[PDB]
């Protein structure tokens, strides 16, 4: 029970003039694909031409690649007559629109596109044509020595050329993107006072309608849904409340120390069936001081614990994470060398499960890694 | 000779052209396409007098 | 509107920027045909640019 002490005002007039406004129509927006299917329809193609375009503009994504193979586009037309030929120079002249390098195969495809339609005055572009065109791998995989060897250029004249490679656009698509973001709005708070986490749920979120009674069956009908919206978010507050009062050591010192808590401790808690704790707990958040999580994700799996008892499956992600992330950059811990580290503290996890572990948290191998 | 010429020709128009197999007549479009022109543009007050 | 003491019975003075606005397809046609913007995205560019 606070007071928000700063916000944001709304652009409107507090009052409206009293006749009722009209009904919600909406407004059309545009996408790339209608940016890409107007700017076909104002250029020269045949018929045929036109049906290639709009069935190619069709499988492309929110980037601007090409998510199907050229062999679907031409099954798709229908017709035996047309070669592959046909939708090449399609997709040629597609891929020439605005955005340039819209409809790209791949990376390498899309570099070229947008690398082609400069001036022969640049300073250093046969190079970023010729290592784009054959050597690709060399440069992501930060080598910067054999590149050297095989390109026979000395250090100036590579470096302004990775310098013009990362000038260019690889998601040349996303300059037309979404309007705005949506955001969500949290359903329960978990504040602390008295050393203790307090549970509430949202008061901008909760109204009390207004009892329509008056006329008066359908008072009791009414009543119902009352009822039942009651008993929805008395289910919901406890259960929120039990998982708090649970997960108690994670809200105070963070990750590393969750417990690993499953739909059967919630139902044999609070007495009710684990189909109605799997339903309730979908889709639904809430805003602690850390951030905002959805209220599903401190359950997880358990790994076997030495002296006794079991890890969560996140706090094991973290110990990972924190692991690496102090590790020397001359040589970086591998698989069996990171299992045998957290081998000392009671962690008993297979080298598989940190594999995985480690492909989940999106962080390179070791030999990817090293300086 | 000049690009604009070619430019300013439809395709149906190439069709016809004796000795140009339709093979030829989609390598033009695919090397026009590649710089971004097309065939069937149309031009006022061409040649430009060079 | 203001008055133009000046016009002859069939004119009217209207704004050049709303005549941008409002004539623009006929412009990007123009510009095409005399070869100024061989494509449509560049016609567009050199109009939305004022050039």
């Amino acid at each position: 029970d606070t007071i928000y002490t700063a916000g944001t005002p709304s652009g409107t007039s507090g009052d409206y003039i009293d006749d009722e406004l009209p009904v919600y129509q909406g407004e059309t927006t545009q996408t790339l694909q209608d940016y890409l299917m107007w700017q076909v329809e104002l250029t020269p193609f045949s018929d045929t031409d036109r049906a290639i375009a709009t069935s190619i503009v069709d499988a492309v994504d929110e980037t601007g690649y090409l998510t199907v193979p050229l062999e679907d586009i031409l099954e798709s037309i229908g017709d035996e007559e047309i070669d592959i030929d046909e939708v090449e120079a399609v997709l040629k002249r597609i891929q020439r629109f605005d955005p340039v390098g819209v409809a790209a195969k791949d990376l390498r495809d899309c570099l070229l596109i947008q690398l082609s339609q400069f001036d022969k005055t640049t300073p250093w572009l046969e190079e970023a044509r010729l290592i784009i065109s054959d050597h690709l791998d060399l440069l992501a995989n930060h080598d910067f020595r054999t590149l050297m060897r095989v390109t026979r250029l000395k250090e100036d004249v590579l470096k302004e050329a990775v310098n013009l490679i990362q000038s260019l656009d690889p998601r040349p698509g996303q300059s037309i993107q979404t309007g705005e973001p949506e955001y969500v709005i949290p359903d329960v708070l978990v504040r602390k006072h008295n050393g203790h986490w307090t549970v509430e749920l949202n008061s901008d979120s909760i109204p009390r309608l207004q009892i329509n009674q008056h006329y008066a069956s359908n008072l009791q009908d009414a009543k119902w849904l009352i009822k039942s919206l009651e008993s929805r978010n008395d289910t919901l507050l406890r259960v929120s409340r039990c998982i708090v009062e649970q997960q108690q050591a994670f809200f105070e010192q963070g990750e590393e120390y969750m417990k690993p808590m499953v739909l059967a401790d919630i139902a044999q808690a609070v007495e009710m069936h684990e189909s109605t704790i799997s339903r309730v707990t979908t889709q639904k958040y809430l805003h602690s001081p850390r951030g905002i999580f959805e209220l599903k994700y401190f359950f997880s799996s358990h790994v076997n614990t030495e002296g006794g008892g079991e890890a969560s499956s996140t706090a094991i992600r973290a110990l990972v994470k924190k692991l690496i992330a102090a590790e020397n950059p001359a040589k970086p811990l591998s698989d069996s060398k990171l299992t045998s580290l957290l081998s000392e503290q009671g962690i008993m996890v297979a080298r598989r499960t940190v594999a995985k572990y480690r492909e989940s948290l999106s962080i390179p191998p070791s030999n990817q890694r090293k300086q | 000779h000049y690009i604009g010429d070619l430019v300013q020709r439809t395709e149906v128009e190439l069709l016809k052209t004796p000795n140009l197999g339709k093979k030829s007549l989609t390598e033009i479009k695919d090397v026009l396409a590649s710089r971004g022109l097309s065939l069937g543009m149309r031009l006022e007050n061409w040649p430009p007098a060079s | 509107i203001t008055v133009g003491p000046y016009l002859r019975l069939h004119q009217c003075g209207l704004p050049k920027k709303m005549a941008l606005e409002l004539f623009k397809p006929f412009i990007y046609g123009k510009l095409e045909l005399r070869g100024l913007a061989t494509t449509i995205k560049a016609a567009k560019k050199m109009v939305e640019r004022e050039e």
